[PDB]
Order: structure tokens, then sequence, then C-alpha cells
């Protein structure tokens, strides 16, 4: 779904094919491509938005809170987490970064709306976040055709 | 490329050429600050047209010299950030009453950077200095502004009356001739002051230097174009008075726009290359 | 501002000020290093009172050029601060014989920071380098010395003697003169060396640089503060002998302590301005 | 710096020695570009053995001046990366008709890097400007060639042809002499240009400067080495006829191959220190 926007590239065009065919400890079963007709279906689009909002809305938001929590020091890792916010991969250059970027001046009320919209997207994501077991097979029949599972749920 | 004039003798022509060769090294780089150089145009001695025309050439060649020198700020703009980064590491170890309040100021200080436009350059110089002087005052537990919308005025901290009166003579003498600056014999360092305070003082000095250069340069640049339209509007009224081939030629030169000092360059180059043809239109002697 | 010497002809005063104005450009920036300058004072040619006074003027003016030039390794200091941070990201990945013994040195490396006092900086880098130069030895499974009281001589590891000799002469030439550091053409990395070791070397280089400059600066200042106190201690004796009004006047100018170089600058600024009244005290020619 | 010649008149040796010190200043920095200097070498005044040897001295000394005036683009080459990142700074914000194609060009622009070795940069520049100008044209919606195998020419966008003449003339005077830089070509208009083009043009000019200097130095070295290696072959074949000691000393010197940066500089010193002894063989005057 995240690659559905990028089918012009040959590298993504190949990596999609690799994700397409799972290789499992048994006969293999390729997975149908959600993308079709050059355009992504609405469900995966809404779910990818649920993921990318959580990935982006949190980065600009959490600094206003972490800067204030790191003062206390009871936990002793939020100072280390302030550097984790930077999202740098290489070691820092001799340039700008010494502190993470934080939003400026933000109008008093909109900060509530961005905060709550961060939490609205986790609710869209929740159906995919946590799979749940429904059976736990104890013995299996020969030919792995019947199984006898204790039910869960 | 060579300028032209009508009434003046070659002595005064060479006097203006030498006045223009030595512009950067001259103190008080402002043509309105040298009334005798404008009197060199021979006001009250030559005809109103020739006075107006040698003055228009003076202003056009002066503005062209400004563009020709055009004070670069590349090295000091990078030195300002190099100097700026010092206060952060000087302040981290220092203990504050409310370290979060000062961590905000260190963060304002460390995200400093200069936008490509010259317009947004002065604003960072001021925001970082507001973030730095307030930091140094928190370092000394000195009174802070609290009223909403109010801000600490940028001013040097813990420096003698004579010493600030002495550095302000320098920062003022930057305003009257920006292209060249002479660094003070006096050093802002003090054995009594905390190291953070000395870094803050040097940062304030570079900030006030950048601000004095920027504001004065833009002021001169707009003033020159103001005098240029002032001259062309009157010169057209003068040229209309006496129609001839050459008087009617200078008007068709002056019909064009004056804005956008590259347009003044266009007007000067077209005015020089076509000088031979209308030189007789202006009375001399 | 205008240094004043009693029995010194302008040929020698011009030399004494030309020695000061170019101090950043000369190798071996030490007043004692250049004995000819100490001879220009007129010692063994002038009377003792005038000799001590000219020596004192030279010392106050040399101390002033020191405070003025006042080396500031900030631009290199930030690069050192970055390279120390990279060293731990290198040391964390590479497998070690002892996971926990290196934990001490890596945590020491994480704790580096530069105190609000400049003077602590040379200590930090020292406790930085004991943190690293030992650790790199464990990197090659070399058996570093563990005899008590010797810590670990700082030294570049796995390097050409041709290279260490050159880098050592460079650090020495920085040691004698600390203002005009000359940028190296050398590329301290070697593809033959371990990727971590190239980082340890690029760290140790700037560490040796900051240490050498801070040590040499403190070493010169710690000496001049003794020199001026000796000159006043000897000059008050000579001035006690005469009861002339100006002879008591100079003792009252010397009453103030020379400690805290700020006072060394105040005494000079005062000793110049009132020079005219008491110049009558010292014999001439 | 201790060059000698066999048969030249001392007044002619003065001009040749002074040609070393005034080399970079003058236009047309190439030994062929000055034929007078090669007529000064001694053709038809001195014997062939003297002429072919004299040209060895001139070519090794000229190659030595070229390396002393080591042309050092890294100062400007760092600024190229600032300007290039500044171009991408506007490639993202700027809207396009089709963005999914220009995203490839912005990614390809993000790739550009400077190797410490010089010889690859004239490729990387070409990979960038072509990718940048194909971007800049889409700012103003220029018709773009789709025919496969065609590269869009590297040219300034929306800069007047008379302006383009003045800027390419400076680039041609750069290709004439890498050491002399005159970046005085800044007539770009505030009003006439758009957000991308303003920086794309300056990036194109800096890339043309960097590539022109790299190619100019490469041409100079390519001719120098091929000329020296031929003069050595001619002279070695020339002295084979003589048996006398002073001549055989020359072949024993010239057996060593000149192919290296360091080998010509070693041969010239080794050929200068022993000049007293083999000068007898070459006939003079």
């Amino acid at each position: 779904g995240l690659f559905s926007l990028d089918r012009s590239y040959e590298e993504v065009k190949a990596a999609v094919q690799q994700l397409q065919t799972i290789t499992f400890r048994d006969a293999t079963f390729t997975i149908p491509d959600p993308v079709i007709d050059q355009h992504l279906l609405i469900d995966m689009k809404t779910a990818c938005l649920s993921m990318s909002m959580v990935a982006n809305l949190a980065s600009e938001l959490t600094m206003t809170y972490v800067r204030k929590l790191a003062l206390e020091d009871s936990s002793m890792l939020l100072v280390k987490c302030q550097e984790l916010l930077m999202r740098l991969d290489r070691e820092r250059s001799v340039g700008e970064p010494r502190t993470p970027a934080r939003p400026q001046h933000v109008s008093p009320d909109d900060e509530i709306a961005r905060l709550s919209a961060l939490f609205v997207m986790l609710r869209q994501l929740d159906d995919l976040i946590r799979e749940q077991v429904v059976f736990t097979v104890c013995d299996v029949s020969p030919d792995n055709k019947s199984a006898t599972c204790i039910f869960k749920g | 490329m060579s300028l032209q004039f009508i009434g003046l003798q070659r002595r005064d022509v060479v006097a203006l050429v030498n006045f223009l060769r030595h512009l950067t090294q001259k103190p008080d780089v402002d043509l309105e600050a040298h009334p005798k150089i404008l009197k060199k145009c021979g006001e009250k001695r030559l005809h109103r047209r020739t006075v107006l025309f040698n003055e228009l050439m003076l202003w056009l060649g002066y503005y062209r010299e400004l563009r020709f020198h055009n004070p670069d700020l590349s090295s000091v703009l990078e030195e300002f950030e190099v100097r700026c980064v010092a206060v952060a590491r000087r302040g981290y170890t220092y203990p504050f009453g409310d370290r979060g309040k000062a961590r905000d100021h260190l963060a304002v200080l460390d995200r400093t950077e200069f936008d490509t436009d010259v317009r947004h350059d002065a604003e960072i110089v001021e925001r970082a200095l507001v973030s730095a002087v307030i930091l140094a005052k928190m370092s000394v537990r000195e009174t802070l502004v609290t009223a909403i919308g109010q801000t600490e005025p940028i001013a040097f901290v813990h420096l003698k009356d004579t010493e600030v009166q002495r550095i302000e003579e320098n920062l003022e003498g930057v305003r009257r001739n920006m292209f060249c600056v002479k660094p003070l014999d006096l050093n802002l360092d003090r054995h009594a002051n905390t190291a953070l305070v000395n870094a803050v003082n040097k940062l304030v000095y570079t900030g006030r230097l950048i601000m004095n250069v920027r504001r004065s340069w833009e002021e001169l640049e707009r003033k020159c174009l103001a005098r240029i339209q002032e001259r062309c509007k009157l010169l057209v009224k003068e040229l209309r008075m006496c129609l001839s081939f050459d008087s009617n030629y200078c008007r068709n030169i002056l019909k064009h726009a004056v804005e956008n000092g590259d347009s003044a360059d266009t007007l000067l180059e077209l005015l020089i290359e076509d000088f031979d043809i209308y030189v007789d239109s202006f009375p001399q002697s």
C-alpha cells in the first residue's frame, strides 16, 4: 500500500514482486496485489493514512512535551529520547542539529486538535494493530486436514 | 563606462572620478554628507539644466559604485553562527533556577540559520540576541521583562560606561561607512565576567554590526533612487521648455521607468553611449 | 594607548611596537624568547629606575597583546565535540574481549562536556583521551600497561613514524605559537587502519591541539603575572629612595595589585595618562 | 627555484626567470601560448644539444610553477554543495505540472558528492546541471526533447543574451587561466526571474567554473608531461654519440623515467645539483 503511489520506479516495481510471494515453511502462496488499475483501493488508502498520520503528526508534536518531561529525570531516559527524536541516521554533521525541531508559537487551541487527531488515527489503525488468536490446535489429523483446536475468544 | 559632464572643467571632472575611485576607503560614504562635492556640480554657476544633468550623472555613477562594491556579509554571517554555537555549550553546565526556561533559549539559539534573502537576515540576528541576552541575565539573576508583548532591549551586559560609549562610536562609524570596519583595540573579554557573558557580549557585537550594516545599506540604496526620480521629473520639465533636435532627444531617453536600479544602469549606459548627440542641448559657460 | 618609554629613541620604540603589532605572525611568541627585545629596554645602559620602568612597560604591553589576541579554539572545539561523539558509535559496534571493562571508558566518553569555565576544558580533553587512547588498545587486543600511577601516555596508534613525526612537529609549532594555526594537508585516515582507529586518530589530533593551546596560553599568562609583580616589587624599592612629589606619586600608582590581568590593564591605562607629571622622576641619558 | 641554462645570454635568462614569478598573473597561461618565451629558449642560436636540453629546463620549471600554484577548488567546491542543496530547497516547494517525473531529478540532485580526488568531479557536475536545468525549464514550461539519447545543453535560463555573453566571456577567461577568478558577473534581476531559476543559474555558473578549472589544469598537465617525456627521449638519443665523461653523466641522469608528479620534481633537483659537472658536454655560445 505504501508503494501503491510509486509504480513508475523499477526498484519498487521489483520489490513489490518480492513482497508479493511469501516463502513459508510449506508450499508457497503468492499474495494478490492490492493496487489495481493504477489506483489504490479506498481501505488500504485510509489505513496507510492512519499509519502515516501517526508517523508524521507525532514527530512535530512530541517535542513540546518531551522537552518538559525530561526536566524531572525520575525515569532517566527521556533525555536520551530527546536525541532519539532527531531521526538522524548518520552521526551529526558539524552543522545545525543540537536539539530536535519543535513547533513555533502554535495557536493555543489548534494544539488540542492536532493532539486529538493523532489519537483518531490510532483508532483507524487498531483493526490491523493487534491480530487475535481464535483457536489453539492441540493435535492434528494425518494429512494435516482436520485439526482439533481449543477455541479462543 | 566613462562618465560625461557638461559645464565643469577637467579639474572637477577628475575630482569626481577620484571621489568615486576612493569611495570604500572614504569615511562617511554618503553623497549627501559631502555638500562640497555637490557644490562641485557648480550649482548657481551653471544653467539649471546643466546643474540638474551633472547631478543626475553624479547620482547614477554613485549608485553604480554602490552596486559595484555591494558589501558582502558571507564571512561574518558564518562567524556569527560559529560564535552563536558557543553560548549553548557554555550554558549547559551552568545551573539555572528553571532549566526548561533556559533550554528554550538555548534551542532558539541553536536553530539559528540564515535564509537566502537579505530581507530575513536581520530578523535572526535579533531573535538570537534576544534569546542570548535573556539567557545571560538569567545567568546573573537580574530582573527580566514580564509585561506581555515586552522584550529585553539588546544591550551589552556588565561593561563600563566608557567602554560602551567607546564601542558605540565604532558601531556608529560602521553606519557611516559600511564597506570597511576597524576592529576595536579594546576586547570585550573581562576577567570578572563569566565566560558565557563574554560569549554573549561578542555575539551582541556581531549582531549589532550586522544590523547597522544592513539597515544603512538599504537606506542609502532606496535614497539614491528617490533622488534619481526627483532629478528626472524636473529635468523633463526643463527640457520641454526649449525644443530642438537634441533637447527632444534627451526627453525620449528620459521617458523610461526609473525603478529597479538595474534600470538606472540601463539608463546610464544608454545615456552615455548616446551622449555625443545631445551634448549641445545643454548650455555651458 | 600610546606606550611611553623614558630613554628609548624612536628607532627602538618603533621596533618595540612593531614587535607587538606582528606578534600573531612570528614563531615562538614569548617575550623571553626574543632577548633582543629585552635588550632594547636600555638595561645596563640606563639607570636602574628607568630600566625597571621600561621593562615594566614592555611587560604590560605584551600582556595586553596577549589578552587582545586571546586564542579561541571554538571552531575546532566543536569539531572535537563531534568526533568524540562519533568515537562511541564506533566503539559500541566492534566486539570486545571484555564487554564490561570497556563500559567504563565508553560511559566516560558519553559524559564529556565543556564547563562554563574555559580553564576546565583542557582537563576534560585529558579525561577524554584517557577514555579513548586506552580503549583503542583493547581494540587491537594489544596489552596496554596497567602499572599504577602512569595511566597511559597519550599516543597515536598504528601509524607511520614518518606521519607521527610530522604530526608531532605540527603540534609543537602550534605549541610555541597558538594563534596562526596552519591547516594540514595530511589525511589522517588510512584505509589500511581499522575504521574505528581512523576515528580515534582524528579525535586525538584535535584533542592534542586544544590541550596544547590551552596549556601554552596558561603557561605564558602564569609567567607574566609573576613578571609584572616582580617589576613592581623592585620598582617600589627604588621609588622609596626619593621623597620628591613625583617619586611618591609613582608609588601610589603602583599600590594596586597586578593580579587578575584586568588590573594589569587598568594599571597600564593609568600609568600612561599620568606619565607627564612623574616623568621628572627618572633620569634621562 | 635554482634554474640554470647553458647557452642563453644573461639578459635572456632574466626574462625567463621572471616568467616564473609572473606566470599566473598574465592571461593565456600556457607555454605554447607564449611563443616568444620559446624563441628565448635558444633555437638556432645554440646547438641542438643545447636547445633540446634548454627546453627540458623550461618544461620542468614550468611544471614546477604549475604545482606551486596548486589550483585549489575545494574552497569553492564546498560552496557548490551549499548552492546545490539550496537548489533542492526550492525544488520541493515549487509546483510542477507533472511532479512524479521531477522527483527523479530532485533525488538525482540530492546524490551529488565531492570525492577528495579531483578527476571524477567533471563527471558529477554534468550529472547535476543536466538534472537541474531539466528541472529549471519545467519551472517556465519550456519544450523538452523526448528523443532518446539526447542531452539538453547546459545553458543559462532567462538570462539576456548580452548578459550571457558577459558571463561566458568570464568563463572563457577562466578556461584561459585557472588561478585567476573574477566572480564580478552578478547582474541578475530582482524582478526578472522566478524562485527556481534565480538559484539554478548561479549553480550552473559555479559548476561551469569548477569544471572549466579542472579541465584547464588537466590540459596543462597533459601537455607538460608529454612534452617532457619527448624532450628526454630526444636528448638521450642525442648524447649517445659522445664518449666523453661530461656527456655520459647526462645519460646516466636521464635513464630515470619522468612519469610521475614526484618524478619530474626529483629529476629537476637531481639535474640541478649536479649541473656544475655535465654542463661541459653541452656546447654553448
